[PDB]
RNA sequence: GAAAUUGUUGAAAGGGAAGGGCAUUUGAUCAGACAUGGUGUUUUGUGCCCUCUGCUCCUUGUGGGUAGGGGACGCAU
RNA sequence: GGAAUACUGCCAGCUGGGACUGAGGACUGCGACGUAAGUCAAGGAUGCUGGCAUAAUGGUUAUAUGCCGCCCGUCUUGAAA
RNA sequence: CGUGGAGGUCAGUGACGAAGCCUAGACCGUAAGGUCGGGUCGAACGGCCUCUAGUGCAGAUCUUGGUGGUAGUAGCUAGAUCUAGCGAAACCACAGCCAAGGCUUGG
């Protein structure tokens, strides 16, 4: 609480608003995403909640491929076309604070087999669409990801 | 802070036929030879200075650490520092005292100034 | 699996160059699989990654990478300039050079 | 008058100006405010002046007006300044009334900095009593490296291990 | 105690050349803070704070300097 | 007879992908949307979040590889030798 | 910008190491140049403002000194062309595998 004692420039008006995210169209809540990059990369796991910090939010379901509650940026994720049925599932009870953070903390676990059951539930309504998930990604041979179509 | 820092060009300059020869130095000096192929500037040849090279001045006379350099002797001159010590360094004139040093150097951590070339002559 | 490849292969070429003087700013890559320009667009500013070996074990590994991105198309065929962070050594002309997928937009 | 004396101070020399390696020049004037001879912050050539000063006790508000200015013996007055920074700021301001805002602007800010001084080099009064630093002189130097050289080579060092083993066998 | 020039030891390339320019690579190699706080909030002593009692010099003013008895704003905790 | 389509054009029509730059550094200006207060993509970029002090990174060096460069000075400038 | 000396001035720096020289250390200058870190060394020396010059090097078949290649060569003292010992100079930008365009294109 001094003066500033070393004189210096302040700044001038910055003209830049922050205004919201336009996701692209191929995401809606609900479709299998495959992984790029981290630990997890090349798997499959569902998007469930686009956050507030633009980041998606994404789950393995961990019961299933070992992919946990998980933030995600959206442009390293690639969109499939298979949706599934998300809506039987909660939301709100976590955004980026329950990320924030300073092993596991029981209740993150709570919250992971809560989603967890609800969501395997539905996706067994679908055939194979459970190994689906547990099974990698990776292009073949031949693969030419600039003819395929996800 | 400060801008980005920015050289222009980073390499010394150095006299044409520098290393041919011993009996010619490598300091810059120019080419009056009107054959020359230095002053006619043909291609793959070596960069005169010119003075489109000069620096930002912005951050012209900038030491790296964002700092610029002012260069002491004894306290009673770093003490002019007082008031900048955002903007300027000072270090320690070479021919300094071992004995003298170590004073510039408490005194001129007390006044929070940044002192380049500390570790000069001082063991522990 | 076998096959965990994420990242489409390629071949480094050349710095771009004019017919003497070259530019090793930008080096010029070939891809497997693209034919043509318009193939190219959906590659462009993916990111390279190009890696190889270092006997001294530098972080713990010796595996080593440049990064970079893709800037632009090159020629008819289908070659694509990139330019890497720390320009490739020139060392390796026609080197396997990785094009992973991220930024993904589709 | 005034600007005279800085025209003068402007070409010839000053006993005291610095002229950094870059283009700008110190001032090393004890009492001055930004210690830059400028037209402005030069002491010698103002004829009313206020800069803040510590005396090794608390910081003295030194000022000065044209009607001393031939009695430099007393010249400068002097006031104290308070423990309270936020008083101080208001006895500085306060005294300073009319005086243009350069004095106000600044000599605020010497107080702020040499407050801080102060208290930084209370801390480091409490601080490290360890590893002192030390010079050691050049022929200090030599002796040592050489003394210990012939030092080794007088012991031939194995002699005494092995005859130390005989001995303890 | 310099250079030219030479010896030794090590590095490195070479078998058809050395030297320079733009750029990275690899190897070696070196540098790389006595940074260690800030904003508060509380507990508690001390004193330049409070209250008594003075003394002093002079630019006599919205000033310095300084002493003793006590008590609870800066400092330490 | 009746539409359409290509061709040249127009748009102060919409929208996706990539790249490079972020110069300036209280306010003042021109404006647009606003019931108005205010807002804003309107006189040059900001926010978020990651990695690091046995640091992060940065350099010097000897070599490597790619392309380019031949022996300097003077003197008749011209096989410019 | 730099060199030699002078008139001021830093109450400049200095046996706790001034100059100087080495430097595969750093920073600054666009550059002339500058400033620090190690190393060796031993006694003076520097920055600002001004003066004055015997003041800046690649050259001159330059001057003086030191060195080389030429080469242990051509050769001349003991030994039987050989050996040992001793030992020059002229000249020296550099370096000389091809072929056609006269670096380039081939081998």
């Amino acid at each position: 609480k001094w003066y500033p004692s070393e004189d210096v420039a302040a700044l001038k008006k910055t003209r830049k608003a922050a205004r919201p995210q336009k996701l692209r169209a191929s995401l809606v809540p609900g479709t299998v995403l495959i992984l790029l990059a981290g630990r997890f990369r090349g798997k499959r796991v569902v998007y469930l909640k686009h956050l507030e910090d633009n980041t998606l939010l994404i789950s393995g379901p961990f019961k299933v491929n070992g992919v946990p509650l998980r933030r995600v940026n959206a442009r390293y994720v690639i969109a499939t076309s298979t949706k599934v049925s998300v809506e039987g599932v909660n939301v709100e009870k976590f955004n980026v604070e329950y990320f924030a953070k300073e092993e596991i903390k029981a209740e993150r676990v709570e919250d992971q087999k809560v989603v967890d059951k609800a969501l395997i539930a539905e996706i067994k309504k679908t055939p194979l669409l459970k190994q689906y998930l547990s099974a990698s990604f990776s292009l073949k041979n031949g693969d030419k990801p600039h003819m395929l179509k996800f | 802070p400060h801008p980005k820092i920015v050289k222009k060009h980073t390499k010394k300059f150095k006299r044409h036929h520098s290393d041919r020869y011993h009996r010619v130095a490598e300091n810059w000096r120019k080419q009056k030879g009107i054959d020359s192929v230095v002053r006619r500037r043909f291609r793959g040849n070596i960069s005169q200075p010119k003075i489109g090279y000069g620096s930002n001045k912005k951050t012209k006379f900038l030491s790296p650490s964002g700092h610029k350099t002012f260069l002491v002797a004894n306290v009673k001159d770093l003490e002019t520092l007082t008031m900048h010590t955002k903007t300027y360094a000072a270090e320690i004139a070479h021919n300094i005292s071992a004995k003298n040093r170590v004073v510039i150097l408490a005194r001129a951590k007390a006044l929070g100034i940044k002192v380049t070339n500390p570790k000069g002559r001082l063991a522990l | 699996a076998e096959s965990h490849r994420l990242y489409v292969k390629g071949k480094h070429l050349s710095y771009q160059r004019s017919k003497r003087v070259n530019n090793p700013n930008v080096s010029l890559i070939k891809i497997e699989g693209v034919a043509t320009p318009q193939d190219a667009q959906f590659y462009l500013g993916k990111r390279i990654a190009y890696v190889y070996r270092a006997s001294k074990e530098v972080r713990g590994s010796k595996i080593r990478v440049m990064w970079g991105k893709v800037t632009r198309t090159h020629g008819n065929s289908g070659v694509v300039r990139a330019t890497f962070r720390n320009n490739l050594p020139a060392k390796t002309f026609g080197a396997s050079v990785r094009i992973f997928l991220y930024p993904s937009n589709i | 008058s005034d600007e005279i004396v800085w025209q003068v101070i402007n070409q010839s020399f000053c006993s005291h100006r610095i002229k950094a390696p870059n283009g700008q020049n110190f001032c090393r004037n004890e009492y001055n405010v930004t210690g830059l001879c400028t037209r402005q912050s030069c002491p010698l050539a103002n004829s009313k002046y206020a800069t803040v000063k510590c005396d090794n006790g608390k910081l003295y508000l030194y000022m000065k007006t044209p009607e001393r200015a031939h009695t430099p013996a007393k010249l400068w007055e002097r006031i104290k300044l308070s423990k309270n920074y936020t008083k101080a700021l208001q006895q500085i301001d306060e005294h300073l009334l009319h005086w243009s805002k350069f004095f106000r602007h600044k000599c605020k800010q010497r107080f702020t900095k040499l407050t801080q001084v102060m208290i930084t080099e209370r801390r480091l009064a409490l601080r490290e009593e360890e590893r002192h630093y030390v010079g050691v002189a050049p022929k200090v130097k030599r002796r040592e490296q050489n003394r210990e050289r012939k030092a080794l080579v007088a012991a031939k060092i194995e002699k005494a291990i092995e005859k130390e083993l005989m001995d303890r066998l």
